[PDB]
């Protein structure tokens, strides 16, 4: 049996496991999960409709809210449950077959297959409203999520392993997951904030990524400057060295 | 004096109420020792710790005039983040003894455990025998009318054991003993009355072989349904 | 410290005393209200002007001339809490008129209203 | 307003001497 | 001696202060540096964000006074949300000496809280003095006042939360997610005045956004209040809560032993 | 303001008592 | 409007069915 | 201002003394 084999079988069963414990014991979870959307959407248009509009008159809030939405439901996702992996499997690490990193990539490879089912159905039933729901540039669309996606993934990789101890610093991550949803053109275009804020506001790679798919969706969608794919790209590539390298460093203590 | 009246303790379950106890209404005999022997998970466990009140009763009330010691053993009664010292100093001051006395026990139970090095460590770090070598010390600490063992004395080394009988014997004469104990020959050494608690009800034996023989007696009426 | 100590203590005596007040002792007070601006003939600074001016002290000297605001407020004997004291400061006097006349201000309109 | 002011003061009394009793039978319930 | 249940309350009450005082500080009194050092970490962002806009805003008070008057006292309410709702797992084991109801594990971790943020609140004060603001309350006593209906408004809460998450150690986590925005809209980084009034409304259903305008009009002199604040609402939800809390904890009094 | 300052002395003097008592409390069982 | 009223009082006497029985329970209780 | 800057420089002077005598005991 070959090294490559034995990951198929050992990340189809941690996947199985953690998408049987994701969800409730009658399926609660996926619930939570469509909902969860809904109830922002319906908090912040009743919030800002009308303001959004006074914007730019060319996007419709909805869609707008969407594209700027699911990627960081996705994003905030894959760092929020990438980290707790470790500790739900103490146990588990005794059949020699098992590895902490097995656990990480399956439970990354759930958070992306929920998270892309949860963006396919919103496109449809954006469709079905009657509004844009057609990305104008797919691909660049594609290259941005792929990026989003590997920077995510290794950030939780990375305090998947510094926070092995010290479990009160994995809350901590939480909360500062909350103002991260705030600053990242999640809610309100970016163009109208006061100029002299912006460079504080660019060193935010989520940001970045957040305007390009944006963009990339959208006919006729203006960025600023410095809003460029190599700074999100560059620390994407430089998390997931640390992370790999501190995995590698730090892995016997990794045990039962 | 023990008196226990209307005492009623379950606790829910999933296919209803388990009951275990139901309106026990008992007088217990004074300065006679005590060996509680019953089947096990009938109740001898609920009955020890609502003796030692852990768990007050949900109907009834017990009514005493004695003292009578917490569990001993009792690892998990003490936080592991603190020390064994500072675990020490909290039960004392839980009790509101005197500074000076409450030095002396510290004293007292770091001679009885000679741990050392580790005594001032915190106990999550620790191994059973350890927090079982305190705990036997600590509870040998207090003076107290009667003292609480859930079979702790068999357990642990020889030399251990040896300085727990030493210390035992030197609290016998001056404190009154309750056992609860899987090996016979303890309840036949250290005891002078027998009561055996089955199927919520107990039943008082002035003499203690026959209350063993009524333990097997009923162990066999057990083993002889089909 | 029983529950019927507590329940005398705590429930009974102090609606009693409420009782025994607001209806056998309480006086009276009617409000009449109005509602007023101020504009130039052919405006936020003459109604602040306005709202200062009606709680100010030289209106109290003038209107207590007038209309004889103290020895009308005295009148109720039955009600001690409400009743202007005789004999009384006059710094109480003018916090007693300020709590009797209540001044609010619709900044939407503007609209001083005065009851 | 003498009967709304009647019913508020009711109110809250009532939650007062509950909340007091309800402390007074929780430091009661120490019973060493 | 009989030992009557008030002394044994003092003595349990005391000892569980030491053990919880020894933990809540850390080992070798590290956590006393993170406990002055947050007010001030706070008041240098939110000052290098925001010093010329409160200025344009009001120009009658200077920012850090203004700042430190609505940042400690809801500092004091986190910690006596949050520390004090995860009050019965830390000490689970500790349930079985026959006086260490759950209530006590609870009145300590509110008086150490209490005491905590009253000498963080007596530093501040004296520093602001140092540096020349303005740092002493005209009305005092309101003040005081004001400040114990926050007090015991956060204490119940706390022990409500702790009693109701019990058997769920979770939605703790979303105790404080929800805390936050709750610092973020109850006006202690901004003056409420410049809020649009069509949001008003539902804002003044936070009771903790009265409470922090009630002790900053006492502090100042000639501080503003908007229509509709008032100390009824809070003292009501204040004394609902308290009451819910104290019901629920006499319900599952048994159910918080293990 | 003679009965109010005196009534807000009351209540800071005893706050800091209370404080005060707690940390030498805690400080004469720590040595 | 008959059908409108007719639920916030059924809403609203829940509430208070919900409150009273459990205040009663407390009051059983001690 | 002599006074006022004897004392805070006397603040300054102990805090620092008490965070490099907590640091210095602690990495032992
Ligand atoms: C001011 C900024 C915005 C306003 C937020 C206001 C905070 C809300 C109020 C507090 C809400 C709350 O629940 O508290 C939070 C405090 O907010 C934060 O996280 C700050 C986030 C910083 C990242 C922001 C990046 C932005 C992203 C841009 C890209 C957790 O801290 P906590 O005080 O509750 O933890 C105490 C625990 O009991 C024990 O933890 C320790 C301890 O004492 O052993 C250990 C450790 O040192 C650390 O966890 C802890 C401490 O020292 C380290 O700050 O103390």
């Amino acid at each position: 049996r070959s090294p490559w084999q034995i990951q198929q079988a050992v990340l189809f069963a941690l996947f199985l496991r953690e998408l049987k414990t994701r969800l409730g014991g009658r399926w609660l979870g996926v619930f939570w999960v469509l909902l969860e959307p809904v109830a922002h959407i319906a908090v912040m248009t009743t919030l800002f409709s009308l303001a959004h509009r006074a914007a730019m008159p060319s996007i419709e809030y909805p869609v707008f809210l969407i594209t700027g939405l699911i990627p960081f439901f996705m994003f905030r996702g894959l760092v929020t449950r990438l980290m707790e992996a470790i500790d739900s499997n103490r146990g588990l690490f005794a059949y020699r077959q098992v590895k902490p990193i097995d656990t990480v990539i399956a439970r990354a490879m759930l958070e992306i297959s929920l998270q892309s089912i949860v963006y396919l159905i919103a496109l449809g039933t954006l469709g079905w409203l009657g509004f844009h729901f057609l990305p104008v540039r797919a691909l660049e669309l594609a290259g941005v999520s792929a990026v989003l996606i590997m920077l995510g993934a290794s950030l939780g990789l990375f305090f998947a392993v510094v926070t092995n101890e010290i479990p009160q610093a994995r809350a901590i991550v939480r909360i500062s997951l909350l103002p991260l949803y705030f600053v990242s053109g999640v809610i309100f275009p970016v163009h109208t904030i006061p100029p002299q804020y912006l460079p504080l506001l660019q060193l935010n790679p989520v940001l970045h990524l957040i305007e390009l798919s944006r963009a990339s969706f959208f006919p006729q969608y203006r960025v600023l400057q410095g809003i460029n794919l190599a700074y999100p790209a560059g620390f994407a590539l430089l998390s997931l060295f640390l992370a790999l390298m501190l995995y590698r460093l730090r892995r016997h203590q990794l045990a039962s | 004096m023990i008196e226990l009246r209307n005492l009623t303790k379950w606790y829910p379950t999933p296919h209803g109420r388990r009951y275990v106890f139901r309106n026990l209404n008992f007088r217990f005999p004074d300065d006679v020792s005590i060996g509680l022997i019953g089947r096990n998970g009938a109740g001898k466990s609920t009955l020890m710790r609502l003796l030692g009140g852990i768990e007050a009763p949900n109907e009834g009330e017990v009514v005493t005039d004695v003292s009578i010691s917490w569990p001993v053993g009792l690892s998990g009664g003490f936080q592991g983040s603190l020390t064994a010292r500072e675990n020490v100093k909290f039960v004392c001051r839980i009790y509101g003894t005197s500074h000076e006395d409450m030095l002396r026990k510290v004293r007292f139970v770091e001679e009885f455990a000679e741990i050392g090095e580790h005594f001032d460590l915190p106990m999550k770090t620790y191994s059973s025998g350890m927090r079982s070598r305190v705990a036997f010390g600590l509870s040998m600490a207090f003076d107290f009318d009667y003292y609480l063992i859930d079979e702790a004395m068999a357990v642990g080394d020889a030399q251990f054991r040896a300085k727990s009988r030493a210390v035992f014997d030197s609290r016998v004469g001056q404190a009154n003993m309750i056992l609860v104990s899987h090996n016979m020959n303890d309840i036949k050494e250290y005891c002078d009355v027998v009561v055996l608690v089955d199927q919520g009800q107990a039943t008082l034996y002035e003499d203690v072989e026959a209350g063993i023989a009524a333990y097997q007696g009923s162990l066999k009426k057990a083993a002889a349904k089909p | 410290l029983t529950a019927k100590r507590l329940q005398w203590a705590l429930v009974y005596l102090p609606m009693l005393v409420a009782t025994v007040y607001f209806l056998v002792f309480s006086a009276d007070r009617y409000v009449s209200e109005s509602v007023i601006t101020v504009r130039q003939t052919s405006s936020r600074e003459d109604t602040c002007y306005l709202q200062t001016y009606i709680h100010s002290m030289g209106l109290l000297q003038k209107l207590d001339q007038q209309l004889k605001l103290r020895e009308h407020f005295g009148t109720p004997l039955r009600d001690p809490l409400f009743r202007l004291w005789g004999g009384t400061s006059q710094e109480w006097f003018l916090e007693y008129y300020r709590s009797r006349v209540e001044v609010l201000m619709d900044d939407i309109c503007g609209l001083l209203t005065v009851r | 307003r003498r009967w709304y002011n009647l019913a508020t003061l009711l109110v809250v009394c009532c939650l007062i001497y509950g909340v007091v009793s309800l402390v007074v039978a929780t430091i009661r319930d120490h019973q060493d």
